[PDB]
């Protein structure tokens, strides 16, 4: 205890899982077959990264994960690559027929086969746990089988394990990248199914990392797995509090206090620093200071946004490295009497700290340059509405000619659930309206 | 009246809860194995209010530990007196309470709290002549504050004719881990006005302002705050643990200190101020220990005694000293001050003297006033409880856990009759 199980839908879900699994097996020292040789408790243990992985008689350390596709050719590249021997073969799980970029091929002709099958595979992992915490859902927004499923697995998931959380990383789709015209319908039907069944959900702007990796690594045409390094880099930040141990280390659940002061508002922005080439790092060394202010730049975010107009509700800073609190505070003061930094009148301002001491590893051949220390910080922001207005925007100029609306009817849906979809989204953006209105 | 049973609950309450035992069981001779090695026999006579004799001979702490999360326990086990303790004393559950006073008193703590009245009940059942109980804990937690005030309410039923004293922690955005805090210490007051007959009010505002300025410490952690916390607790329980000319117990305590039930929250205060590590050589003269237990800097509770009236101040001198010049100067501050001391309860300042100083020290003051001041530390509370409220902020975490809006209206009411009611006597 406390385990979290880690479910990876779709293409984005289960390639951003690849990397991400591979991260942490390189942070823990346990290799491709999964061992770990500094691991002195054989079959079993209590330890901080036992959250994220289980134990065989063996020695083998094995993620307490699911990858779930409608086709098989992403999760065969996972059966057939470099860290195939970390998974038992039944937490890898393949339909025949994708969701051809349909949320209503993924949340019911395909999704509804392969559902009860799933949940199958989870419950085995669930029972293997003596304490579990909950669950991170890794998907995109845009794809027939990372809205359709997800949205359906969620909907299951409460059903069986009641009010167990629920975390998700939310690929948010951009054109540099993307896949399917239709991704604006996809990402607001799913949005609104999944709202009441998700406790807080961490969305990653694809064209934000595109940016990034463009700007700040040099990179001319950035792909999947360009994007899949970096968005791993932030995913195993916010895990670092679940799967290491320190002092100064504050517990994930301890930031979602704070971060969700209504249960729909619910979508921290976290921002990222330092990003930067090997190349730039050599003989620069990036302090506290440095990496704190980078994190209210807005070209450092998950999310496309502006910060500066709208109002914090919440701030949260996740150190790893060299990091001693004595900076931290010196940052805090300075960035405090230097930045565009309002709070809504109802939440204290007083920014929330945590250092886990083990240092960022970077993948071999790579981008990102090692450093000594990195942070990231989580923000709850009425800024982060911005991205709710962009896509639904997108939908409605679709939807007012009901453009493609026939590809979801034909498949079983109504009209009734796009207006539906769409009118909880009017009511969300409302919702980050109202909340950062002064109080009488 | 003379076992104390001794209560620790939750992070803050396990974590000064052990320091107070490191210290008493130095200042008493005790070792971390439970083996008398001092040479007075002041530090044996009244050894049983605090400690059971097992036919060892060892001395084992009347102390249960208490907590939703095993985390904190096992570093007190661990820690430097950690197999002092009875195991059998350690009543601990796996899930946490997650900052949520609901989780600990209506939730996952209702679910741990008969088997600590187990334990309650067994260190009971083993004792001549009970005083009653207290217990440390912070009022800002899920455990502590929520799960404590629970136990406090439980232990009252089963003992309603004993006392109940608790050290409470008050949280403050100084020092703070999450924003429902003022939540936690709203719901946590409305309790412990109705069901503690003494409550030391720990203000960590005052424990961090006390460290930043007088420690010159810049970054203060915890442990820096507990070094403050356990002298402090050394001190206001003298008069408990060792023989005198006043001998008191929780009872006498609570009778001379509380003229009006509902006002028992104390401000205490401790003089010299130290650090761990540099310590002065310099001895304090007997003037300089009264002027500096007196000052607002010396108080653990942040508020200012200027804006309000004592209404009782107990005060012990610990050390080698003249208590005809002890005697002089506590007669000299309140002559010289004599507004700030209520004129209608008479000699409401009592002084008492021991000859053990603490541990590092030559001489030291420890300050107990039932002051009207105390209304600041309640009303900052209070502002800080209704900056969120008037929005219903952060309030799912609560009614998740199947709590009513009405109840937090309610203790916040409460509250703020507490604030009216120390207003009432500042001006008569
Ligand atoms: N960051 C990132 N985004 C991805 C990746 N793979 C796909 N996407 C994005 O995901 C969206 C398309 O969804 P996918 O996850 O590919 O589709 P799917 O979930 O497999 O669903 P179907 O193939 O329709 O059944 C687009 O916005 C793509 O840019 C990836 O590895 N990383
Ligand atoms: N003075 C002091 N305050 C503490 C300590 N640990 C936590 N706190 C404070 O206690 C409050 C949080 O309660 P905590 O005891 O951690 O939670 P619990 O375990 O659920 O009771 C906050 O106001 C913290 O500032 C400590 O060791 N000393
Ligand atoms: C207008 O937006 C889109 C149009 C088509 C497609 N897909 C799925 C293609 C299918 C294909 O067989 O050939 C292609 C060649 C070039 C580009 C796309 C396709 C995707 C889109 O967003
Ligand atoms: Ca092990
Ligand atoms: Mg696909
Ligand atoms: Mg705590």
């Amino acid at each position: 205890m406390r385990e979290c199980i880690s479910i990876h839908v779709g293409q984005a879900g289960v390639q951003i899982g690849n990397a991400c699994w591979e991260l942490y097996c390189l942070e823990h020292g346990i290799q491709p077959d999964g061992q770990m040789p500094s691991d002195k408790t054989i079959g079993g243990g209590d330890d901080s990264f036992n959250t994220f992985f289980s134990e065989t008689g063996a020695g083998k350390h094995v993620p307490r994960a699911v990858f779930v596709d409608l086709e098989p050719t992403v999760i065969d590249e996972v059966r057939t690559g470099t860290y195939r021997q970390l998974f038992h073969p039944e937490q890898l799980i393949t339909g025949k027929e994708d969701a051809a970029n349909n949320y209503a091929r993924g949340h019911y002709t395909i999704g509804k086969e392969i559902i009860d099958l799933v949940l199958d595979r989870i419950r085995k992992l669930a029972d293997q746990c003596t304490g579990l915490q909950g669950f991170l859902v890794f998907h995109s927004f845009g794809g027939g089988t990372g809205s359709g499923f997800t949205s359906l697995l969620m909907e299951r998931l409460s059903v069986d394990y009641g009010k167990k959380s629920k975390l998700e990383f939310s690929i948010y789709p951009a054109p540099q990248v993307s896949t399917a015209v239709v991704e604006p319908y996809n990402s607001i039907l799913t949005t609104h199914t999944t709202l009441e069944h998700s406790d807080c959900a961490f969305m990653v702007d694809n064209e934000a990392i595109y940016d990034i990796c463009r700007r700040n690594l040099d990179i001319e045409r950035p792909t999947y797995t360009n994007l899949n390094r970096l968005i791993s880099q932030i995913v195993s930040s916010i895990t670092a509090s679940l799967r290491f141990d320190g002092a100064l280390n504050v517990d994930l659940t301890e930031f979602q206090t704070n971060l969700v002061p209504y249960p729909r508002i619910h979508f921290p922005l976290a921002t990222y620093a330092p990003v930067i080439s090997a190349e730039k790092a050599y003989h620069e060394q990036l302090s506290v200071a440095e990496i704190t202010n980078a994190c209210f730049e807005p070209a450092n975010q998950m999310v496309k946004c502006d910060p500066r107009h709208g109002k914090y509700m919440a701030c949260c800073l996740l150190y790893r490295g060299d990091v001693v609190p004595k900076d931290v505070n010196a940052a805090i003061a300075t960035i405090k009497t230097k930045r565009s930094i309002q709070f809504v009148d109802w939440c204290p301002t007083g920014f929330k700290v945590g250092i886990n001491y083990q240092p960022p590893t970077v993948v071999p051949g790579g981008d990102l340059a090692k450093v000594q220390r990195a942070v990231c910080m989580l923000s709850n922001t009425t800024a982060i509405a911005e991205a709710w207005a962009r896509l639904d925007h997108k939908f409605d100029l679709m939807y007012a000619k009901r453009a493609f609306v026939h590809w979801y009817v034909g498949e079983g849906m109504e009209e009734g659930e796009f207006s539906e979809a769409r009118e909880d989204m009017a009511a969300l953006e409302k919702d980050y309206e109202e909340v950062g209105v002064d109080s009488v | 009246m003379r076992e104390i049973v001794h209560i620790q609950a939750g992070q803050c309450g396990n974590q000064i809860g052990a320091k107070f035992w490191e210290v008493i069981s130095d200042e008493h001779g005790i070792d971390p194995t439970g083996s008398y090695h001092g040479d007075s026999d002041l530090q044996l006579e009244r050894i049983n209010v605090y400690y059971n004799e097992a036919t060892g001979n060892k001395y084992v702490p009347r102390a249960i530990l208490v907590d939703l999360e095993p985390g904190t326990m096992d570093s007190v086990r661990s820690g430097p007196f950690g197999q002092i303790f009875r195991p059998d004393n350690f009543v601990f559950g796996q899930s946490g309470a997650g900052n949520n006073w609901a989780k600990g008193h209506y939730t996952e703590g209702a679910e741990l709290v008969d088997s600590v009245l187990d334990v309650v009940r067994k260190e009971s059942e083993s004792c001549d002549c009970l005083q009653g109980f207290q217990l440390t804990h912070s009022l800002g937690g899920g455990t502590g504050s929520g799960m404590g005030t629970l136990l406090i309410s439980k232990i009252r039923e089963e003992y309603p004719d004993r006392i109940m004293n608790t050290f409470s922690v008050m949280p403050s955005p100084k020092v703070s881990d999450t924003v429902v805090e003022p939540y936690n210490a709203t719901l946590s007051v409305h309790q412990l006005v109705e069901n503690t007959d003494e409550t030391y009010c720990i203000d960590n505002e005052a424990l961090y302002d006390i460290c930043f300025r007088t420690l010159k410490l810049t970054t203060p952690t915890y442990g820096d705050l507990n070094h403050l916390v356990s002298a402090t607790m050394s001190g206001v329980t003298t008069c408990l643990r060792f023989p005198g000319q006043l001998n008191a117990d929780l009872r006498k305590l609570a009778v001379n200190m509380v003229p009006f039930p509902r006002l028992h929250f104390f401000m205490p205060g401790f003089a010299p101020l130290t650090s761990r590590g540099s310590q002065q050589y310099r001895a304090l003269t007997v003037p300089e220990l009264t002027q500096q237990m007196f000052d607002s800097k010396n108080m653990m509770a942040a508020c200012d005694p200027r804006h309000g009236r004592y209404l009782t101040v107990a005060a012990i001198f610990r050390g080698r000293m003249s208590m005809k010049e002890v005697d002089e100067q506590m007669l000299n501050v309140q002559n010289k001050n004599s507004s700030y001391f209520v004129e209608w309860i008479p000699n409401n300042v009592k002084t008492a003297v021991c000859d053990i100083p603490p541990r590092g020290l030559k001489m030291s003051a420890t300050f107990i006033g039932n002051s009207t001041a105390i209304q600041e530390l309640f009303k900052r509370i209070s502002e800080q409880f209704t900056a969120m409220f008037r929005r219903k902020a952060f309030l799912h975490w609560y009614t998740g856990e199947g709590m009513d809006e009405m109840e937090f209206t309610e203790a916040e009411s409460n509250m703020n009759d507490l604030v009216s009611e120390y207003q009432q006597y500042q001006d008569a």
